[PDB]
């Protein structure tokens, strides 16, 4: 029972690393969306005047 | 004390410029914009919102 708990934990373990992956390749797609958008928001700000 | 040779002389270079004012109004643009050629208004944005 114990063997078959440890290898499980290490499992749990990898599989967490492999979450935090995703997620940071995630977050550097969004931190380019949120530059985008900031770009997009200055030319608008220039554009409001008449 | 002026005879009328000298009053037209000076009628003509009235005209004169006022066809040079009529003109001036006509002609000064900014960026395709004429300034002096209309009623409008202008807004300038400088705030963030």
């Amino acid at each position: 029972r114990f063997t078959s708990n440890i290898k499980g934990l290490t499992q749990a373990a990898r599989n967490a690393n492999d979450g935090i992956s995703v997620a940071q390749t995630t977050e550097g797609a969004l931190s380019e969306i949120n530059n985008n958008l900031q770009r997009i928001r200055e030319l608008t700000v220039q554009a409001s005047t008449g | 004390t002026n005879s009328d040779s000298d009053l037209d002389s000076i009628q003509d270079e009235i005209k004169s410029r006022l066809d040079e004012i009529d003109r001036v109004s006509g002609q000064t643009q900014f960026n395709g914009v004429n300034v002096l050629a209309k009623d409008g208004s202008m807004k300038i944005q400088v705030g963030a919102n």
